[PDB]
DNA sequence: TCGAGAATCCCGGTGCCGAGGCCGCTCAATTGGTCGTAGACAGCTCTAGCACCGCTTAAACGCACGTACGCGCTGTCCCCCGCGTTTTAACCGCCAAGGGGATTACTCCCTAGTCTCCAGGCACGTGTCAGATATATACATCCGAT
DNA sequence: ATCGGATGTATATATCTGACACGTGCCTGGAGACTAGGGAGTAATCCCCTTGGCGGTTAAAACGCGGGGGACAGCGCGTACGTGCGTTTAAGCGGTGCTAGAGCTGTCTACGACCAATTGAGCGGCCTCGGCACCGGGATTCTCGA
């Protein structure tokens, strides 16, 4: 009955995103019969990396606007000003995001 | 003495993010389209459902005008014609174009 | 592979303007920024600015506003750099370097260099603690790059043999670059960083720079010249 | 009412570690939540397709790695593979 | 006055100026109303199909989001 | 030794011999019909799987298949396919 | 000892295999349970779409004085029908060619 | 004595179905593209793999030429220019356009 | 002699005439070679990823079919 | 709803041409063919031809080849029919009917007709076995439509009140059309078909036609006049 | 408005190789019971969507007008296509070798499942500060005049 | 190239409110520990199908040249679109009220997973003849040039 105190699998992987919740969503999402132990760790790390990349670009875009809070416009500016992120979120509409200020050069 | 203000209008509309169609005409247009699919029965609509529909419709219409204006400038014009919009819908295909 | 073909040297007079191309090949040209670095043998490496050819978006160092102007050309996959109102201070080698738009990426591939021969306190200072050292042929070598402010891990290490372009060893303060052996090892976060070379070879004699890219002007280290026996 | 799980506290922790003095509105938090759910479903669906093509029953970290390599473009895939590999290799040594 | 005429000329003009259009012919308003009607019928038919399958009589925001998602038009910020 | 390697070729041939009793089919067109049947199967089954997941069900029933057919097939194609599927389920339940 | 085995396809009046569609629905990771009427409905829909395409392609083969369907006839059957072209919109049919389509301003 | 044979060429190529690029140049082009991804190792190719790749590439190129010739006729020209192909790739999007 | 020059201008001309193109500028051939190289790089990279995951050293037709299918370019007639 | 507006009655003289419109609304215009039927009180209903506005593809009855020419217009959603060389045997009502491109679909919705009055064989024969029937207001009437060659269940049934457009009852030889009560029930396959009406009323006093569309000229039946006492 | 020529279409004959039919077998579908849980159904609670009313005010609407711009026409020159001749490389057939794909057998590690238990995450309050808006100020830029 | 004036753009200050970030109780989902069994890793083997090479043939590519079709620039004319201004009119906001229906909970039973035995449907292999591609000769129909 000498049961150790529970450590979350996010802390063993060094992550902020939940490894156990990603494991449950992989098991209940009808993806395969079996889910390996390292698959939710790898997936939670990839999701944490992508979230951190978008949030850092949006925080930089909010700081350039002299704002301290990220609004949907800052996420839209972070995503559409980056070719890889615009290619990843290609057919994605961000609500309240607006458009890029693109006026055609032949008009001026 | 008439000045051009299309550039000021484009510059303020491309930095605003709000909805450009009024909410109440879009709502009853969407409900009139909806009543033709529910076998005459009227459905209820959540407010977020009509908001999501309006954000998607305005994003679609703004992005279609960006593609159709490239055809306007390709033909040497500066005035957007309906043939530009029809050709832009044709080149986008059946899923990005039609509908 | 990825090549950044840069033009040959010039011998000009003051007041002139010079366009130096950075024709790139081997990769998708719009997906990567092209950075510009000036190397004088008085202040070392200085970061001029970049241009992102995806949207023609530039960002300059405040030390080079007005002096430098970056343009791109999607047709020829070429980035130009104009140097207006040339002074005697503007005689150096100007490298163009490819950096991805990802935040943890660094200046990966460099151009050969274009040697121009003519006839600011709120930045981050990179302090390399040994300015030079001498080493054996198999012992341990450790170079440190104590910083001024808190960069998180956006620090890379470069090796420059003389009369050659710099070569990336380590990015993101620990990760090995492509083609770099595991003898090179990086550590640190926050303000103090370290580069350790484990078993020295005959070709490990060069100048070793650290580059931060965590804040808005990028600042190189002062340099560490390593001689071996 | 039910429990209605989300990713808001993890997105907030990640934001506090990349930008310690920056907040986020609730409309941007919903967009980040939708983004995490969409990328999860993309990677998990591609890994399910990869396990089915090879007649495997298990989704391992190898299937997640090749699904990330198929879905993310450019250097995004390289740094995501680096992050997932270092998380798996420090999880197994624990 | 039909409900498609509630999409007025200044609203279509504002949608075109956000798209960067400098000059606008007078025949674009009927074309834009037709395109908007075709888009709305395609999304609303799928959103009603999702609502009727759930045995509901209220179109929810998730029904609209699923209807847009199955047409390759993913929308962030309304759930999911 | 060789494996099973299942296909839809005999069923496509049985259907062709009753819509066109004297027309035949080449093996290259038979592979296209096989790819078509597998593609439409995967589309309808994936849409029915997502429909059962949205409504927190664990079973794919004929109602999910009917709704997936209405979502995926355009126009009168969906109407006649719903008619054929309903007729087959009615004949199967009575027997 | 037991009754004579009838296939579920003949019990539903179909030419497409109901038991194989049931096994592919169970082994395909779609849900954890599959209802009994779901493979019947799905096999009926697949048989209907196969019959529609094969009848249009057989008519296209008969119009070209041929008694055997080739990929060109399937391409002509699919691309000359708006609903079938919308269904197979992002689909390339190998050895199918294109529709004969010259623009009217060229003539 | 010169009469136009572009119309006869279009009419016979639009009723043929065979592959238009020669098989061996396409094969060695696809192999030298493949060797840049396989860490310098030569991979083997099935014959049906190269045939499937060629069918997909030729269908992509023919459909892109149709879409770009719509832009050629939109601009009042009759000669297909590279700007038509670039604009048709831009309007098709990131997934239907480039690559 | 480069391998992209094996896509000769008669072949590009035949691909354009099947697309219904009446006249062809001389600058179309290099543009078409660049477009074809971009398309082939995008498909072959995914096909090699599918091959390497299977621990094979042979690109099969199913790898090409899966690489095309995940880019919205479903191909009928080569398996699957 | 789906409605096909057609022009009013037209009086002409011989030798000239006339072009009647079939402006359609309520549906996506290019997804459906528009069929053309001629109704004389001498030969019954005869199928002229169709046009499919998705690709402007036509197919005519060889009896009317050269006599008729169908054109479409996607902008106005209108299909025209030109009748050249108007002989005295052209005095009829010309209906335009909407039919899907699906093979089991039939002519669903009809226009009201244009009464055109000019001021002066390897086919399938449909034989309706009763030509006129009488019945009280509650019994069960059965009409049969034995075909000639073979039609694999591609038979539909229409009713027509006097001076009205025909209305679809049955399609695919058994299936009920939209808005038709379950009193009507078709049956049969192969060559022998039947329509049974179960509980008659006074609105069931009309002429009942059967149409085959299994082969390339579509052939209507001769007709059956049902009078309710 | 006609005449040699080109193009297109139709018909008979040949050969071949691929479609279609047949046979053996084996494994996957059918049959027949059993069991447990998913979901159908009834009932109840309370959220949130619909409906109405007054009022304000910002936006839509209608009209007049000037000018920017679409469109047709004309001329020039340049570049693309057709044609004929020569070069070259794809292709086909034959042949050989071996790399590697695919199958089979064995073992053991990894993952599903179960039970217990506790702490992470979520609903719910709650106070304060970031952003929106209004106002005044200065910097820079275009428009007219010279 | 220079000067004066209206005005768009950027910047600092106030104030204000509502949304966001933080604190708390609780409960349910994740973790710890243990067992069982089968999925997959790995080794060995077999054969197949991909690569490489050689020789000849011939059709396709390449190249050069000349003519004319068409791209492009410029110009003139008329019409239709932006703009401004005064009138109108519907959107929106608050406020109330009502009730339909979404969501939850509890019961119970029908239906689907599972398992074991059996057999016949479908797949591989093989074998044969006829549909189609090809080739060669004759009837039909448009075209440039008198």
């Amino acid at each position: 009955k000498a049961r150790a105190k529970a450590k979350t699998r996010s802390s063993r992987a060094g992550l902020q995103f939940p490894v156990g919740r990603v494991h449950r969503l992989l098991r209940k999402g009808n993806y395969s019969e079996r889910v390996g132990a390292g698959a939710p760790v790898y997936l939670a790390a990839v999701l944490e990396y992508l979230t951190a990349e978008i949030l850092e670009l949006a925080g930089n875009a909010a700081r350039d606007n002299k704002k301290t809070r990220i609004i949907p416009r800052h996420l839209q500016l972070a995503i559409r000003n980056d070719e890889e992120l615009n290619k990843l979120l290609g057919r994605v509409t961000i609500a309240q995001g607006g458009v890029l200020p693109n006026i055609q050069a032949v008009l001026l | 003495r008439r000045r051009q203000g299309w550039l000021k209008e484009i510059r303020k509309l491309q930095k605003s993010t709000h909805l450009l169609i009024r909410k109440l005409p879009f709502s009853r247009l969407a409900r009139e389209i909806c009543v033709k699919f529910t076998r005459g029965v009227d459905f209820n609509w959540q407010a977020q459902a009509l908001l999501a529909l309006q954000e998607a419709a305005e994003a679609f219409l703004v992005h279609l005008f960006e593609d159709a204006y490239l055809l306007t400038l390709h033909a040497g014009r500066v005035t957007l014609f309906p043939k530009d919009v029809q050709l832009a819908r044709r080149i986008r295909g059946l899923e990005e174009g039609l509908g | 592979e990825v090549q950044l073909q840069q033009s040959g040297p010039e011998l000009v007079e003051p007041g002139t303007s010079v366009k130096m191309p950075c024709k790139a090949s081997g990769y998708t040209f719009t997906s990567y920024t092209i950075q510009w670095v000036k190397q004088t043998p008085r202040q070392g490496l200085e970061w001029i600015g970049y241009i992102y050819p995806y949207n023609a978006g530039t960002k300059y160092n405040e030390k080079f506003k007005g002096k430098a102007t970056l343009t791109s050309d999607k047709s020829s996959s070429t980035v130009y750099m104009e140097l207006s109102s040339l002074t005697s201070e503007d005689s150096a080698v100007y490298y163009c370097a490819r950096k991805s738009s990802r935040l943890r990426s660094t200046l990966d591939y460099w151009g050969q260099g274009t040697s121009v021969t003519v006839s600011g306190s709120m930045d981050i200072k990179m302090t390399q603690s040994p300015s030079s050292m001498h080493a054996s042929l198999g012992e341990r070598v450790t170079i440190t790059c104590k910083a001024s402010q808190d960069i998180r891990s956006y620090l890379s290490w470069y090796q420059q043999k003389p009369w050659k372009s710099p070569k990336t060893l380590i990015y993101y303060a620990t990760s090995l670059a492509d083609g770099v052996p595991s003898r090179f090892s990086g550590s640190g976060s926050g303000q103090d960083f370290s580069l350790t070379i484990n078993n020295l070879e005959s070709d490990d004699t060069a100048t070793y720079y650290c580059l931060q890219h965590g804040e808005s002007p990028y600042t190189f280290g002062s340099g560490t010249k390593l001689e071996i026996k | 009412r039910s429990r209605k799980e989300s990713y808001s506290i993890y997105v907030y922790k990640v934001l506090k570690q990349v930008h310690p003095d920056t907040g986020i509105s609730s409309k941007a938090m919903g967009i980040m939540n939708s983004f995490v759910n969409d990328i999860f479903e993309r990677i998990a669906g591609e890994a399910s397709r990869l396990a089915h093509y090879n007649k495997r029953s298990t989704i391992t970290s190898r299937e997640i790695q090749t699904a990330v390599r198929l879905l993310l473009p450019g250097e995004l895939a390289k740094h995501a593979v680096s992050e997932g590999t270092k998380a798996v290799t420090k999880y197994t040594s624990a | 006055r039909d409900n498609i005429q509630g999409i007025t000329k200044p609203a279509i003009r504002r949608l075109a100026r956000r798209g960067g259009v400098k000059r606008i012919s007078g025949l674009i308003y009927e074309e834009t109303r037709g395109v908007l009607k075709v888009f709305l019928e395609n999304v609303i038919r799928d959103a009603v199909t999702y609502t009727e399958h759930a045995k509901r009589k209220t179109v929810t925001a998730m029904d609209v989001v699923y209807a847009l998602k199955r047409q390759g038009r993913t929308l962030y910020g309304f759930g999911g």
